[PDB]
């Protein structure tokens, strides 16, 4: 009736009457009634799905809030014991035939009740023959247990994991009446109980003890018969499986020792016909994914035991193979990428927040390498070596995705560049450096197949620049400027802007820049008119190579700085707003500052925009410009030489002055204040 | 006219509510007043091709000031966790903020996000964060008074709303 009305309010968005149906809700509450109003306004059909779940949130607020007045979250019209057998037997009615939402909400509802009612136990086995009645029945039954499992304590755990989890392993086994989901989230439920024990175990020993440690081989040995298994071939089950083995490695090692020679096989062959069905269904197209990053995470793990550390190397010449097999870019990838460059400078960038099976092999292959460097470094060789020979193979029959695999060996074999070079160094794999180069990444330059490769042969041959002739520098050099050019796809110029910051690093540090010193100026040019094109995600990385090139030479910088220094303030003015853009344009005037013949032009094009932006009101130029122009002062003045310019003391300094003054920010009196604390370092 | 409800779940008092107004007509507010409950801000928006209504369901961080936790997320079709790149501990219940989200609405495109990329990007939390990997959340990194990706999160669920990746404001 009139019960229901308020509900429609506390989901309207018209703030009266939904702060009048909030103060409804929380006067009413005391009158015992409410819960069973509660419960047969949720439970009954036909009715606004919407007013179904609030009706259920609601009730888990009541119950958290009138059922304990022990709980620290109680209010004093605690709830009598006619309603709870009321609802106690008219809630649970719900849990069926229903959509997902309305199941789960009088889930979580249960849980709570059930959270407080297991030491006193009423009858909790309704669900328990849901179990066996099916479908829509059994799920709310493992929502329910799902959420109980997860919400009851370390004391209830040693009491109520030894009664679950062997129903557990009954429904688990059980594989003609529970489907795939019901058998999978029974698993979840065993991962849960598993891991929380262990920490309790962690906290107060009583897991491993006397209690459910066998049902744990139980368990183990009905995972291991799982696997092999294609009906159940439901992959994200398998990924479950494979999750919940991961728990049991990590978690208590010595109980797994047996078995794990038996569990490592099965592992290696869903590792390899998942390899060969994601290079089939999604790299060469016209929760798999889960899947593969499942196998991933295992792999991690594996490598953490010390006594199972020693397992992966054995095998790993066999699994930098399949490492290399998953990093190939896949058909929506390269749709991705060409219709949105950006998506393309976050992604493959090596700091990002994007997560696909590419970036998931990177991270496994950079760790195998980094714990075993001289074994890795070999077997790398040896598989990219293999995979060379078998692209050339399939190159000679001239397959459409041939390609794919030179890129993925590319990057396997660059984004590792230090072990690697430095075997060959020293001659500890015998695998041809200059040949690698030349009948690969050079040869494959003249090609006409495909942007990306293109990309990422640039991108390779920046990392082994310390092994390389001259006339090959040259030769890379020169097809890496015409990169920047308009006239190739974006993705290459991109990417050819990388490979110019790793040639700027590789040979500064080798101390042998003479090389590129003939390139800088249309290097410098072709940056130029690229970051006038695209707009923030290119830009925050042109800027970046501008300032390592910039560091290159600062001949070259004296000689064109009046077109680094206007374009680098137009764009510190235009995108003030970024922090890694201020930062930029902060190391560009610093790394400029050094050149004294720049200083003349330099000051005389920066103080006049800088005082500018002092002068201006707080409310008119954009926010946080002031703290980037105050620090760019800063390093101005302190990266400069002792004798202080006519127009720091007679501009700068009244400027800065009058506008700590006057400011109230904290973050511009801050930085201001380290601006006149550097001030004082004058001589 | 078509209207998208979505919600932000903010822990603690990590920017939220400078984030709708600097969104919704103004600019930011230093001044820390906790919200007590939910203040909808409507907050409309024009494309390149149609126009999307997105009314912000701002909601409490703190506990004493819920009222009424899960209680506005129903018929919801986004919605934005928050954490501050400055503070600890918004990211530790991260996960907590997740399950009591997903449960009342059933997987919808949620960005967890991170405010006031000024100060001190994954500065206690962790230099990186491993909870948007698997699933399907979005991350980023927006600030309320620099302005920095204060399109990008609305843009995305945008995009993942109508679903063509082409809308522009
Ligand atoms: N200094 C600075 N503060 C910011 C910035 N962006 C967001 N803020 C924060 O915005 C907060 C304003 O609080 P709210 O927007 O109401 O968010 P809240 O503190 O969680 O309050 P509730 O919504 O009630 O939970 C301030 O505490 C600031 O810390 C920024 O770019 N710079």
């Amino acid at each position: 009736e009139a019960l229901v009305d308020t509900l429609t309010g506390i989901l309207s968005p018209v703030q009266e009457v939904r702060a009048a149906a909030e103060e409804q809700i929380k006067v009413l509450e005391v009158t015992e009634e409410f819960g069973v109003h509660l419960a047969e306004l949720t439970v009954d059909p036909q009715g606004a799905l919407a007013i179904r779940q609030l009706a259920s949130v609601i009730l888990k607020q009541y119950v958290e809030t009138h059922w304990c007045a022990q709980s620290e979250k109680f209010r004093p019209p605690e709830t009598t014991e006619r309603a709870k057998i009321v609802i106690r037997e008219l809630l649970p009615n719900g849990l069926r035939e229903s959509i997902s939402k309305v199941r789960s909400s009088v889930a979580y509802a249960v849980s709570a009740i059930a959270h407080w009612d297991w030491p006193e136990a009423w009858p909790q086995l309704f669900n328990l023959l849901m179990e066996m009645l099916v479908l829509n029945a059994v799920h709310g039954a493992m929502r329910v247990l799902t959420e109980f499992t997860r919400e009851v304590t370390d004391t209830q755990m040693p009491l109520v994991a030894p009664v679950i989890l062997p129903e557990m392993y009954k429904i688990f086994t059980m594989a003609e009446v529970y489907g795939i989901r019901t058998r999978s989230r029974a698993v979840e439920i065993f991962t849960t109980c598993a891991h929380m024990i262990c920490n309790m175990e962690e906290l107060e020993k009583g897991a491993a003890k006397v209690l459910i440690f066998p049902v744990v081989q139980q368990f183990t040995e009905a995972f291991v018969q799982a696997l092999q298994i294609p009906p159940t071939s439901d992959s994200g089950f398998k990924m479950e499986v494979l999750k919940a083995v991961t728990a049991l490695v990590k978690n208590f090692p010595k109980h797994m020792v047996s078995s794990m020679q038996q569990i490592l096989p099965i592992v290696w062959n869903t590792l390899t016909e998942s390899a060969a069905f994601y290079v089939r269904t999604e790299v060469n197209y016209t929760g798999f994914e889960n899947l593969v990053f499942s196998i991933f995470e295992f792999v991690h793990a594996l490598l953490e035991n010390s006594k199972f550390k020693s397992t992966v190397k054995k095998a790993l010449p066999e699994l930098i193979y399949y490492i290399i097999l998953y990093m190939q870019i896949t058909e929506e990838q390269i749709k991705v990428w060409t219709a949105n460059p950006q998506q393309f400078v976050e992604d493959e960038d090596d700091d990002t927040f994007s997560y696909t099976v590419r970036i998931a092999a990177q991270d496994l292959l950079l760790a195998v390498a980094t714990d075993f460097q001289n074994e890795s470094a070999a077997a790398l060789a040896a598989a990219a070596t293999r995979h060379l020979q078998e692209a050339e193979q399939t190159k000679n029959s001239g397959t459409e995705h041939w390609w794919k695999i030179h890129e993925a060996c590319m990057l396997a074999l660059g984004s590792v560049k230090a072990i690697i070079t430095d075997s060959v160094k020293n001659g500890r794999i015998h695998f041809d450096m200059h040949g690698f180069l030349t009948n690969v990444i050079l040869a494959d330059l003249n090609l006409s197949v495909s942007p990306f490769l293109l990309g990422r042969a640039l991108w390779a041959a920046s990392r082994f620049t310390v092994a390389m002739s001259p006339e090959l520098i040259q030769q890379f050099l020169q097809a890496t400027v015409s990169g920047l050019h308009e006239t190739q796809p974006p993705s290459v110029r991109i990417s050819a802007v990388r490979a110019i910051w790793g040639y700027c690093d590789q040979l500064k540090v080798s101390e042998s820049t003479h090389v590129l010193q003939p390139f800088l100026p249309s290097i410098l040019d072709g940056l130029i008119h690229l970051a006038a094109q695209f707009s923030s995600e290119v830009l925050n990385l042109v800027m970046e190579t501008l300032c390592i090139v910039c560091t290159v030479d600062p001949e070259f910088t004296a000689s064109m700085e009046s077109k680094i220094c206007p374009f680098t303030i137009a764009i510190f003015l235009k995108y003030s707003n970024d922090p890694v853009v201020a930062s930029l344009a902060q190391d560009i005037f610093k790394e400029l500052s050094q050149i004294e013949a720049c200083q003349g032009p330099m000051q005389m094009r920066l103080i006049p925009t800088l005082v500018s932006i002092m002068q201006a009101p707080a409310d008119k130029i954009p926010a946080g410009l002031c703290a980037t122009a105050i620090d760019i002062l800063t390093t101005v003045v302190r990266n400069t030489k002792p004798p202080l310019s006519q127009l720091l003391i007679c501009q700068a300094f009244p400027a800065v002055a009058q506008c700590t003054l006057h400011t109230d920010d904290n973050a511009t009196m801050q930085n201001g204040g380290e601006c006149l604390r550097a001030y004082v370092s004058v001589t | 006219v078509p209207t998208f409800k979505l919600v932000l779940v903010g822990d603690g008092g990590t920017g939220k509510t400078t984030f709708v107004k600097r969104h919704l007509t103004g600019e930011f507010e230093k001044k820390y007043i906790a919200t007590i409950g939910v203040e909808v801000h409507p907050l409309s928006f024009y494309t390149n091709f149609g126009e999307i209504k997105f009314d912000v369901w701002d909601t409490a961080g703190l506990e004493k000031f819920g009222g009424l936790r899960d209680g506005y997320y129903i018929n919801a079709q986004c919605a934005i966790i928050m954490f501050d790149v400055t503070s600890r501990i918004t990211y530790k219940n991260v996960p907590n903020w997740h399950r009591d989200l997903v449960r009342v609405c059933e997987n919808i495109p949620i960005v967890l996000c991170g405010n006031k990329v000024d100060v001190k990007e994954r500065k206690v939390k962790a230099k990186t964060i491993t909870f948007h990997r698997k699933k399907n959340l979005q991350y980023y990194d927006i600030s309320a008074k620099s302005n920095y990706n204060f399109e990008k999160p609305f843009l995305w669920l945008a995009r993942k709303l109508a679903g063509n990746p082409q809308l522009e404001f």
